[PDB]
């Protein structure tokens, strides 16, 4: 009964708009928004009928024809990276039919990119080392010797965000991340 | 004060019976069961209003059976378990229609019960955990210190990775891979590898009294599962890797 884009990227540090379409909504039905974090169960955010709603979690904008609605997260952080389910349910029943929802990815804009590949020695071993490709801008795509995907961390108290990828083998980091285009200005100590 | 689901993770041999328990919020009359597969939304299974199972239109087959005998605690039983039953079984509870002031009419969910059906339990393995100390070049180039944790050779994908600084869990400056890597992608039921980072200030890492620990909570076999291999039973356990701060 609801349609949503399966995946979406949004800017970090900005309000995020999440669209939903429910064309055949009845007068008795409400619009509900649920959020599901990885390895967690869905969690209620907000609901509305016709009026615009606002709580400490989000804002819900329903059109006057009630055919579509928008979930607005006030300030998108890395913790807002989850699946968002827009559902519609008749006022008397409780059963919820979930669609595919929206995989929201909160992406920061790296103001000062510093791409570099570092070698990290094991805390307790010899011939045990990983490669760390880090501080590359959000436009860099890393291609999978084991290479992990891009990961965004947030040093919250430092107002700092960084991207990284890890590579290891049982080999030299200099040639570890060469399959995808790594900035030519990458520091290789 | 929430919905509890047990066990969090369940490893089942193909053909054996499984039972998944749900503890809804006290006083809630509605109980729901959902089945959720990888990259898919929760699919309705069954509904309970107190002890009466009013809707079971979502139950996949005859092997699926649910109970809520006293209108509270519910059990979802899956007989002669098949590989296609491998999913996250979610339980939800709510408190009727317009019962009480400011009743949002929301569904309260448990954290789910992940079931993984395997042909052979000989493939169940706990992870090996290693911590990789921040690079000296990283500290002098950025004044930041990234600790890398590697969880390797675990099967199935029943892990929880977390960082611990001086006995307290840290979430800031942490990024764990949203999904693991297959160590042998040309093999079925291949073991996994998972990475995570903990980025702290170089000053914080250079303190040798600061304790760092990467914890990997693994979910394997229970006590009832029989183990006849010559290696240690791959039971539900925590595997850690520790490191002190390093001055320079
Ligand atoms: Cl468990
Ligand atoms: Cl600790
Ligand atoms: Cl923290
Ligand atoms: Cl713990
Ligand atoms: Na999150
Ligand atoms: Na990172």
């Amino acid at each position: 009964k609801t349609t949503q884009p399966p995946s979406m990227d949004c800017a970090e540090g900005r309000a995020a708009n999440l669209p939903c379409n429910h064309s055949t909504i009845s007068g008795n039905e409400y619009v509900y928004w649920y959020r599901q974090i990885h390895s967690q169960g869905p969690q209620y955010i907000i609901h509305g009928l016709k009026n615009n709603e606002t709580n400490e979690m989000a804002s819900l904008i329903i059109t006057e024809d009630r055919k579509s609605s928008t979930l607005i997260l006030p300030h998108a952080t890395l913790r807002d990276t989850a699946v968002y389910y827009c559902i519609v349910r008749v006022a008397y029943r409780q059963k919820v039919t979930f669609g595919t929802g929206t995989k929201l990815q909160v992406i920061p804009n790296i103001q000062n990119p510093d791409p570099a590949v570092y070698q990290l020695r094991d805390s307790k071993s010899s011939d045990k080392s990983v490669c760390l490709f880090t501080d590359f801008d959000s436009q860099t795509n890393v291609s999978q010797v084991y290479i992990t995907d891009k990961c965004v961390l947030d040093m919250r108290s430092m107002d700092f965000k960084s991207n990284s990828a890890v590579a290891w083998s049982n080999f030299a980091c200099a040639n570890a991340f060469n399959n995808s285009i790594i900035p030519e200005d990458t520091f290789f100590p | 004060a929430g919905v509890s689901q047990s066990p969090r993770y369940k490893v089942a041999k193909r053909g054996q019976d499984v039972a998944l328990r749900c503890d809804p919020i006290s006083g809630h009359v509605s109980l729901f069961w959902y089945q959720q597969a990888l990259g898919q939304g929760p699919e309705f299974l069954t509904y309970f209003q107190n002890e009466a199972q009013l809707d079971k239109s979502g139950l996949p087959s005859d092997r699926f059976f649910a109970e809520r005998p006293e209108g509270s605690v519910s059990t979802l039983k899956i007989q002669r378990t098949q590989q296609e039953d491998s999913a996250v079984y979610l339980c939800a509870s709510s408190l009727a229609r317009a019962q009480g002031a400011s009743n949002t009419g929301e569904l309260f969910f448990g954290e789910g019960s992940r079931l993984t059906v395997l042909e052979d339990l000989k493939n169940v393995f706990p992870p090996e955990v290693a911590v990789f100390e921040p690079s000296e070049a990283e500290i002098s180039h950025t004044q930041k210190a990234t600790l890398v944790c590697l969880a390797t050779g675990f099967y199935p994908d029943h892990v929880e990775l977390s960082w611990w600084v001086n006995g307290k869990e840290v979430h800031s400056g942490v990024c764990t891979d949203p999904q693991p890597l297959k160590e042998q992608p040309a093999l079925n039921d291949s073991r996994y590898a998972l990475s995570s980072r903990l980025r702290v200030s170089a000053t914080f890492w250079q303190n040798p009294r600061n304790h760092f620990r990467c914890q990997v909570q693994f979910y394997g076999l229970s006590e009832n599962d029989e183990w006849t291999q010559d290696r240690a039973k791959p039971v539900t356990q925590i595997v850690s890797a520790e490191a002190w701060g390093r001055a320079d």
